């Protein structure tokens, strides 16, 4: 129930892929989903593909 | 500089197609340049609308 607000990842830098994604990507929006999982935690940071 | 990105310097700064599927140039290494001398002559273009 948020104004969602896509202007991440493609902003700043460093970041991770999505992989997980439909067609014309972009800010996504169109589509706005049903749930936002947030996850949080702090990794060693060298693994990143685990 | 590759497919399926969507960064400001992608587009708006710099406008570089992904579809692309030829050969585009774009290393990163000062080398010669090693202007220390206020190297401002590059501009950045940030404001994109
Ligand atoms: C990482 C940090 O310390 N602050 C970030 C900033 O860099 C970023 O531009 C802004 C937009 O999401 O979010 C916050």
């Amino acid at each position: 129930n948020c104004v969602a607000d896509y202007s991440v990842l493609y902003n700043s830098a460093s970041f991770s892929t999505f992989k997980c994604y439909g067609v014309s990507p972009t800010k996504l929006n169109d589509l706005c989903f049903t749930n936002v999982y947030a996850d949080s935690f702090v990794i060693r940071g060298d693994e990143v593909r685990q | 500089i590759a497919p399926g990105q969507t960064g400001k310097i992608a587009d708006y700064n710099y406008k570089l197609p992904d579809d692309f599927t030829g050969c585009v140039i774009a290393w990163n290494s000062n080398n010669l340049d090693s202007k220390v001398g206020g190297n401002y002559n590059y501009l950045y273009r940030l404001f994109r609308k």
